[PDB]
C-alpha cells in the first residue's frame, strides 16, 4: 500500500522523551 | 531505547489488547485523541516503549491488529479508544478460518502472513535497540491460534536473540466453548513450546470465581475480565517504564524463572484487589499483599498449587514502599510451607520494587509463578485429545486440507514428553 | 359484511368462540392488569449492574 | 399461438403492464360488500388495509420507449453541471 | 527581473494549466478577481496601475469547446481576454492536419501574442511547453511552433511536459502514429523533455492517495504540483537556489540524451498523513522505488544516469546528506561507471499548499526527483513495435498523405527512432 | 462555429426526421411552439449547431426534407413538432416513385434535384464554418433511395472537402416488405459507398427484438423504432454541442474509425436501456453499460459478431463519470475476448466523454463499431440479386427507364469486390 513503502530508519521524539544520545542533544542547549 | 513491538491476533486476542491500551493511555496520560495530558512529568520519559510519535505531538501505539474476519476490527475502531491506533496496522482478510487449525495455518492464513511480517518489519527496524516481541491471542479456535503461532514460527529465524511474551487463553474444563478445542489447542503448544521464551495461560473458570467471590459482582460481563488481566499485563512491565528501586524487565526476569528450556509456563497473578463492600474494611498494607497473592483462589489458572510444588516465583511491586517487610514475609512464607518448594533450588523468590503504583491505589504486586501444578491441564486436555482421537472424528476437516494422519501423533508425542519430563520433579 | 358481523356479534356466546379463535389466542386482557398495553412492555426480570 | 386478455388476466407479460403509468394512476376501488368471501391467509396476514389515494405525475422527457423518470428521486432532473464548475467553484 | 513564460499546446495542455495557474494563484493568494484580497509574483504576473496581476501564459487549442469553459467560469476576469487564442476547427487525431493545413493560419496569431509576452519581460529564462503526444493540436500544431521559436529565439531554454502515450490503455487509435511523427522534431528542437503517463498516475492514486476513481481534475493537480515544486527555487528563497539552466546542464550529457523522468513524493491523503513521521529518509526512499515512480518503466531494469533533488520546507542539509550517503550503499540502484557524482540537490524553505477539495494532505515537506535513465528505451521499443505492425498493412495512411504531406516521413520517423535507440545502448554499456 | 445540415429524404426518412428533431428539441429544451424554455444556461452556447435564430427569440432547425408524393409531408407537420419546420424546407414531387430506383433517379427525380440544390446551398452558406452533411434515408424504397443517392453525388462534386454520414435503413430478411427491394439495394449501394464518409445501417429485425426480449414491450409501434434510433442519432454528437473532458466530433470519429476508404460501415449501438420492471432495481453503472454494449443483442444491425471481427470500435460517453473505471473496462474487454479483435492493429477501441447527460437521465453512451461481420448482409442480397437476376425478372421496369443492363452487372461486379476486400481481415 502507500505508507509501507516509506520505511526510514531513525525517529526524532521531542525534547522531554529521552531517547539515545539525548545527553548529547540536550548538552548543547 | 527499549522497544517492545505487540502482537495481537484472533478474536479473544483483538477483545483483550483493546482493553491492554486502554489501560496504558490512562496510566501515561494520554486521551482518546492522541495527545498528553498528564499532571506529572514523570510519564513522558519512558514511552518510546509502547508509543511512536508522530507530528503535531501525537503518539501511537506501535501494535499490529490480525484477523480474518473484518467483524472484530469494526468493533475495535468503533471502541472507545479506536481512534489512536494506525490505520494501515489493520491487516485482515475476507474469510474466517471458522474454528478450523488447518484453515488459519495452512490453506488461508498463509496467504496474509505476507503482509503481517511485512508490517511487522516496518516497525521492528524503525526503533533503536529492541527489546523483544509480545503475543496476545488465545487457543479456542484456528482463527488466533492457527496463525498465532505460525507468526511465532515465522518471526523466530528472522530475530533469534531475541524475547518472545505470548499471554494465551488456555481451555478450561467447564467453559469449554468449542467441540475441536483439543484439536486445536494440542496442534498449537505442539508448535509454540519449542520457539517462545515466556507463556501465560488465563483460562476464564479463574476470571469468574475473582469476579463472583474476591471482587463479588454480579455481572463479570468481558469488559470487566479484560481489565482484570491488562492490570498484569500491564504489572509485568512496570520496571521498563518507571524508575525503581530493583529493576527487572522480562529477560532479567525469564533468566530466573526458566531452569530449562522446556519448562516456561507461569502462573499469572494480582495481589491487592478488593470488593468495594470491604475496601475501607480492609488495611492496605504489605503484610496483607503477601499473604493475599500465594492463596490459590487469587491464582488466573484452574490449577491448585495444593497439588504441586514451587519451582520459581517472582512478585513485582509497584508503589512507594520499604523492601524488607516483603524480604521478611517471602522468607517467612518460604520457611512455612517448607514442603510446597523444591529443596534442589535455594532462594526460589524474585524481587521488584517499582517506585509508581498503579492507578488509584497506594501499592500493587503482581505474581508470576512457574509451579510444578500446570500439568493438570495438560493431563485434562491429553486424555481429551485420546478420546476423540482413538475413534478418528472430526479428521475430515484437517486431513482435507493438507494434513496428514502421522502429524496428530507427532503432536501426542511431543505432549508426553513434555509432561514426562515435567513429572520427575515431583 | 355488516350481516355478518351481526351473525358472529351473536355468536361470541359461545365456549368454542371464547376459547379457540381462529389463528390467535384467547383474551389475555382479563388476565394482564387493565391499561397495559403488551406489545410495548418488556416482560422478564432485567439485570442490574 | 397465444391468446391475449386484458390485464386483470395474469396472461402473458402483465407484470411490465402492470408496471406501466397507467396501470400506476388507475384507482384502487374500496372493499365492499360479500367481500368476505374473497379473503386469503397472505391478505389478511401479510397486507394493509388502509385505503389508498392515487398518486398522479407530471410530464418528463423520454429517451427510450420503456423510459420512466416519473417514478424517481428528484435528483439529476436538470442538467448536470461540468467538471470545470464543480471543481473550480 | 526574472521571468517564464508558459506555453499550454492541445486539450491537455489547456486541461493541465488550469489546475496548475489554480494553484498559482493559491500560492501567492491571488482571488479569481485578479487582485490582492513580496515581489515573488512578478515571474508569473505581471503588474497594473490599479493593482490587478495578470498573468504570462498563453493557452493554445483547435477546440474551442474547452477554451470558452475559461470564459465561462471563475478565472474569466484574472486571464487575460487575447492571451488564450481560439480555433475554429480541430486536427481530429491527425497530425499532417494540425501541421500543415490548419496550423499555418494560426501561427502568426499566437507568435505575435508570444513576441508581445516577451517584450513585456526584461529577463526571461526560457518556455515552458505542456503538451500532449497523440493529440491532434499537441502534436501537429507543436512541431512548428518549436521549429519556428528556435530561429525566433536562438539560445532561449525550452522545458517541455509531455502526456505520453500509454503502453495498455489510451484513449486514441492512431497514437502511434501522432507519437513517432512528432519525435523527430522535438529531438532536435528542445532542450529537455519530462515525461507522464496518465494510467501511472492512475494506479498512484489508487494504491497511495486511498482514492478510488480518480478523475483528470486531480491528475492535473499532481502535475501541477509537480510543476511548482520545479519553479518554487525562482519564487522563494532557500538555502541554495537552483536554476532553469542549472538542472538542464546537470541532467543531460549529450545532446541526443535529453529524456528525463519526473518523480514526486510523498503522495497520501489526509488521514493517513498524521500518523507516521515523514523525515527526510521517508520521502527520499520513496522517490528512489520504482513503485512511486509515474512512468511506465524499471529503473532496476535499467541504469541511472544524473539526478536531481528538489526540496521544499523544513529541511536540514545534514539529514538530506545521509539520505543520499545511504542510497549509494544499495546495490539495488545501479549507477553508471562514468557518472560518480550524479546528484544536484536544491533547497527551498517554504513548504508546499493545498488546495480547497483537494486530496494531498497538508504536508510540513516535499520532495521531487528528476532522475535521467536509460530504462525509457523499454518503452520506445514497445512502442515502435505497435508502429512497425500498423505500418506493415499501410494502414490509415490515406488520412495524412491526401493532407499535404509525403509518404517517405513515415520511413525516416521509424530510421530516426531506430538510431535513437541504438544511441541509448551504445550510452548505456559501459567500458 | 460548427454547424450540422441535416437532410431528410423519403417516406422512412420523414418519419425517422421528426422523431429525431423532437429528441434534439427536447435535449435543447424546445416547445413545439419554438421558444426556449430551459433552466440551464449551457442549453444555448451550442445552439446554432442544429438551429437558426431569428426574430422573437425562436429557433428552428436547419433541416431540408425532400419527398415525391404530398401525402407524407403533410403528416410529418400535422405531428406533435410540426408547426416549427420551415415551411420553406418542404420540396415536393408530383408522383411517388413507386418503390422504383429508376424513377427517381433518371426521370422524375432528375428534375427534382435542381430545387433541393438550390435549397441547400441557400441555407449552407448561411453559416461560418460548416461541419459537414448528415443524411437518413430508406434503401428499400425508390423516393429516398433512388433520388437520395443521386443527391448525395451531386453535394459531393460542390463540397469536396467535408465530412458525408448517412443512416441507411438496410433490408431484411424476414420483414422484407417489398419484392423489388434487392434492385433498390444494391443499385443504391454500387453508387453509395464511393462518394461517402460514415455509413451506419439500421435494420428493423434488431429494433424489434430489442423491443421484445430487452425493454420487454407488447406493442412496439414505429414512435417507438424511431426513438431508439433517434438516441444514438442525437448521441453521435455529443461533444459537439456540450463541453467534456475528452471532446470527439464526426471527423475525429471517422479518422479512427475509417482506416481504408472502402471500409466505412458501422453497426450501431446504444447503451443504457433497460426494461420499466427492472428500471430502478438496476445500478446504472459503467461496468454495467460495457456489459449492455458489447452483447450481440444490442446491435441494430442484423450480424452477430460472433462470425465476424472487430476491426474499430468507438465509445462515446456521457454524464460525469470517472475515467479510470472506463479506460480499465476498455482494457479488460480486450483482453478477454482477444479473439473477436485482430491482431495486425493494436487498441481497436476509441474513448470519448462528455459531462452533459439527458434530461432525467446520469449516465449514458452509444456504441459504433466498423466490423468485418457486416458482410454478411451483403452477400445476403447478393444471393437474392443475382438469383433474381438470372431469370430476367421484373426489369422491364428498369430497361425502360433509359436504362441499360449495364449497370446491374457494374453493380454486381463492384459489391462482389467489396465483400471480397472485407474477406481478407477475417
Ligand atoms: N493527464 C491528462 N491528460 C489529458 C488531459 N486531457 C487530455 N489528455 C490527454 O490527451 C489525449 C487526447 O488528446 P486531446 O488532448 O484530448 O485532444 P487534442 O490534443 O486537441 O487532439 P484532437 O483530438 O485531434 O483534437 C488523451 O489520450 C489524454 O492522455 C488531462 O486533463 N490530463
Ligand atoms: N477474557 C476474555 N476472553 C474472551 C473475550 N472474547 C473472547 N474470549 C474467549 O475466547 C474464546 C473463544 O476463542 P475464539 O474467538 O473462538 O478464538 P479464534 O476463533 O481463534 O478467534 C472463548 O472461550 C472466550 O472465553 C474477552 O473479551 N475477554
Ligand atoms: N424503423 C422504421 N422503419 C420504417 C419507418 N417508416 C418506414 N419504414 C420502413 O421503410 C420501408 C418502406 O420504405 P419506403 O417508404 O417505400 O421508402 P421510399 O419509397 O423511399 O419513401 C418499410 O419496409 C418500413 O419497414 C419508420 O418510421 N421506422
Ligand atoms: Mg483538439
Amino acid at each position: 500500500k502507500g505508507s509501507l513503502t516509506l520505511r526510514s530508519h531513525h525517529k526524532k521524539y521531542s525534547k522531554p522523551v529521552l531517547v539515545y544520545s539525548w545527553h548529547r542533544d540536550r548538552e548543547a542547549f | 531505547m527499549r522497544e517492545i513491538v505487540h502482537l495481537q491476533a484472533g478474536q479473544c486476542g483483538n477483545q483483550i489488547g483493546a482493553k491492554f491500551w486502554e489501560v496504558i493511555s490512562d496510566e501515561h496520560g494520554i486521551d482518546p485523541t492522541g495527545t498528553y495530558h498528564g499532571d506529572s512529568d514523570l510519564q513522558l520519559e519512558r514511552i518510546n516503549v509502547y508509543y511512536n510519535e508522530a507530528t503535531g505531538g501525537k503518539y501511537v501505539p506501535r501494535a499490529v491488529l490480525v484477523d480474518l474476519e473484518p467483524g472484530t476490527m469494526d468493533s475495535v475502531r468503533s471502541g472507545p479508544f479506536g481512534q489512536i491506533f494506525r490505520p494501515d496496522n489493520f491487516v485482515f482478510g475476507q474469510s474466517g478460518a471458522g474454528n478450523n487449525w488447518a484453515k488459519g495455518h495452512y490453506t488461508e492464513g498463509a496467504e496474509l502472513v505476507d503482509s503481517v511480517l511485512d508490517v511487522v518489519r516496518k516497525e521492528a527496524e524503525s526503533c533503536d535497540c529492541l527489546q523483544g516481541f509480545q503475543l496476545t491471542h488465545s487457543l479456542g479456535g484456528g482463527t488466533g491460534s492457527g496463525m498465532g503461532t505460525l507468526l511465532i514460527s515465522k518471526i523466530r529465524e528472522e530475530y533469534p536473540d531475541r524475547i518472545m511474551n505470548t499471554f494465551s487463553v488456555v481451555p478450561s474444563p467447564k467453559v469449554s466453548d468449542t467441540v475441536v478445542e483439543p484439536y486445536n489447542a494440542t496442534l498449537s503448544v505442539h508448535q509454540l513450546v519449542e520457539n517462545t521464551d515466556e507463556t501465560y495461560c488465563i483460562d476464564n473458570e479463574a476470571l469468574y470465581d475473582i469476579c463472583f467471590r474476591t471482587l463479588k459482582l454480579t455481572t463479570p460481563t468481558y469488559g470487566d475480565l479484560n481489565h482484570l488481566v491488562s492490570a498484569t499485563m500491564s504489572g509485568v512491565t512496570t520496571c521498563l517504564r518507571f524508575p525503581g528501586q530493583l529493576n527487572a524487565d522480562l529477560r532479567k526476569l525469564a533468566v530466573n524463572m526458566v531452569p530449562f528450556p522446556r519448562l516456561h509456563f507461569f502462573m499469572p497473578g494480582f495481589a491487592p484487589l478488593t470488593s468495594r463492600g470491604s475496601q475501607q474494611y480492609r488495611a492496605l498494607t504489605v503484610p496483607e499483599l503477601t499473604q493475599q497473592m500465594f492463596d490459590a483462589k487469587n491464582m488466573m489458572a484452574a490449577c491448585d498449587p495444593r497439588h504441586g510444588r514451587y519451582l520459581t516465583v517472582a512478585a513485582v511491586f509497584r508503589g512507594r514502599m520499604s523492601m524488607k517487610e516483603v524480604d521478611e514475609q517471602m522468607l517467612n512464607v518460604q520457611n512455612k510451607n517448607s514442603s510446597y518448594f523444591v529443596e534442589w533450588i535455594p532462594n526460589n523468590v524474585k524481587t521488584a520494587v517499582c517506585d509508581i503504583p498503579p492507578r488509584g491505589l497506594k501499592m500493587s504486586a503482581t505474581f508470576i509463578g512457574n509451579s510444578t501444578a500446570i500439568q493438570e491441564l495438560f493431563k485434562r486436555i491429553s486424555e481429551q485429545f485420546t478420546a476423540m482421537f482413538r475413534r478418528k472424528a472430526f479428521l475430515h476437516w484437517y486431513t482435507g486440507e493438507g494434513m496428514d494422519e502421522m502429524e496428530f501423533t507427532e503432536a501426542e508425542s511431543n505432549m508426553n514428553d513434555l509432561v514426562s519430563e515435567y513429572q520427575q520433579y515431583q | 359484511t355488516f350481516q355478518q358481523k351481526i351473525k358472529d356479534k351473536k355468536e361470541s356466546i359461545y365456549l368454542s368462540n371464547r376459547r379457540a379463535p381462529l389463528g390467535k389466542s384467547h383474551d389475555q386482557a382479563p388476565g394482564l392488569p387493565k391499561g397495559m398495553d403488551t406489545t410495548n412492555t418488556t416482560f422478564g426480570t432485567a439485570v442490574i449492574k | 399461438n397465444e391468446n391475449t386478455y386484458s390485464n386483470r388476466t395474469l396472461m402473458g407479460n402483465w407484470n411490465q403492464e402492470r408496471y406501466d403509468l397507467r396501470n400506476i394512476v388507475q384507482p384502487k376501488p374500496l372493499p365492499s360488500q360479500f367481500g368476505h368471501y374473497f379473503e386469503t391467509t397472505y391478505d389478511t396476514s401479510y397486507n394493509n388495509k388502509m385505503p389508498l389515494s392515487t398518486h398522479r405525475f407530471k410530464r418528463e422527457p423520454h429517451w427510450f420507449p420503456g423510459h420512466q423518470p416519473e417514478l424517481d428521486p428528484p435528483r439529476y432532473k436538470c442538467t448536470e453541471k461540468s467538471t470545470y464548475m464543480n471543481s473550480y467553484s | 527581473m526574472r521571468e517564464c513564460i508558459s506555453i499550454h499546446v492541445g486539450q491537455a495542455g489547456v486541461q493541465i494549466g488550469n489546475a496548475c495557474w489554480e494553484l498559482y494563484c493559491l500560492e501567492h493568494g491571488i482571488q479569481p478577481d485578479g487582485q490582492m484580497p513580496d515581489d515573488s509574483f512578478n515571474t508569473f504576473f505581471s503588474e497594473t496601475g490599479a493593482g490587478k496581476h495578470v498573468p504570462r501564459a498563453v493557452f493554445v487549442d483547435l477546440e474551442p469547446t474547452v477554451i470558452d469553459e475559461v470564459r465561462t467560469g471563475t478565472y474569466r476576469q484574472l486571464f487575460h481576454p487575447e492571451q488564450l487564442i481560439t480555433g475554429k476547427e480541430d486536427a481530429a487525431n491527425n497530425y499532417a492536419r494540425g501541421h500543415y493545413t490548419i496550423g499555418k493560419e494560426i501561427i502568426d496569431l499566437v507568435l505575435d501574442r508570444i513576441r508581445k509576452l516577451a517584450d513585456q519581460c526584461t529577463g526571461l529564462q526560457g518556455f515552458l511547453v505542456f503538451h500532449s503526444f497523440g493529440g491532434g493540436t499537441g502534436s501537429g500544431f507543436t512541431s512548428l511552433l518549436m521549429e519556428r521559436l528556435s530561429v525566433d529565439y536562438g539560445k532561449k531554454s525550452k522545458l517541455e511536459f509531455s502526456i505520453y502515450p500509454a503502453p495498455q490503455v489510451s484513449t486514441a487509435v492512431v497514437e502511434p502514429y501522432n507519437s513517432i511523427l512528432t519525435t523527430h522534431t522535438t529531438l532536435e528542437h528542445s532542450d529537455c523533455a519530462f515525461m507522464v503517463d496518465n494510467e501511472a498516475i492512475y494506479d498512484i492514486c489508487r494504491r497511495n492517495l486511498d482514492i478510488e476513481r480518480p478523475t483528470y481534475t486531480n491528475l492535473n493537480r499532481l502535475i501541477g504540483q509537480i510543476v511548482s515544486s520545479i519553479t518554487a527555487s525562482l519564487r522563494f528563497d532557500g538555502a541554495l537556489n537552483v536554476d532553469l539552466t542549472e538542472f538542464q546542464t546537470n541532467l543531460v550529457p549529450y545532446p541526443r540524451i535529453h529524456f528525463p523522468l519526473a518523480t514526486y513524493a510523498p503522495v497520501i491523503s489526509a488521514e493517513k498523513a498524521y500518523h507516521e513521521q515523514l523525515s527526510v529518509a521517508e520521502i527520499t526512499n520513496a522517490c528512489f522505488e520504482p513503485a512511486n515512480q509515474m512512468v511506465k518503466c524499471d529503473p532496476r531494469h535499467g541504469k541511472y544516469m544524473a539526478c536531481c533533488l528538489l526540496y521544499r520546507g523544513d529541511v536540514v542539509p545534514k539529514d538530506v546528506n545521509a539520505a543520499i550517503a545511504t542510497i549509494k550503499t544499495k546495490r539495488t540502484i545501479q549507477f553508471v561507471d562514468w557518472c560518480p557524482t550524479g546528484f544536484k540537490v536544491g533547497i527551498n524553505y517554504q513548504p508546499p499548499t493545498v488546495v480547497p477539495g483537494g486530496d494531498l494532505a497538508k504536508v510540513q515537506r516535499a520532495v521531487c526527483m528528476l532522475s535521467n535513465t536509460t530504462a525509457i528505451a523499454e518503452a520506445w521499443a514497445r512502442l515502435d513495435h505497435k508502429f512497425d505492425l500498423m505500418y506493415a498493412k499501410r494502414a490509415f495512411v490515406h488520412w495524412y498523405v491526401g493532407e499535404g504531406m509525403e509518404e517517405g516521413e513515415f520511413s525516416e520517423a521509424r530510421e530516426d527512432m531506430a538510431a535513437l535507440e541504438k544511441d541509448y545502448e551504445e550510452v548505456g554499456v559501459d567500458s
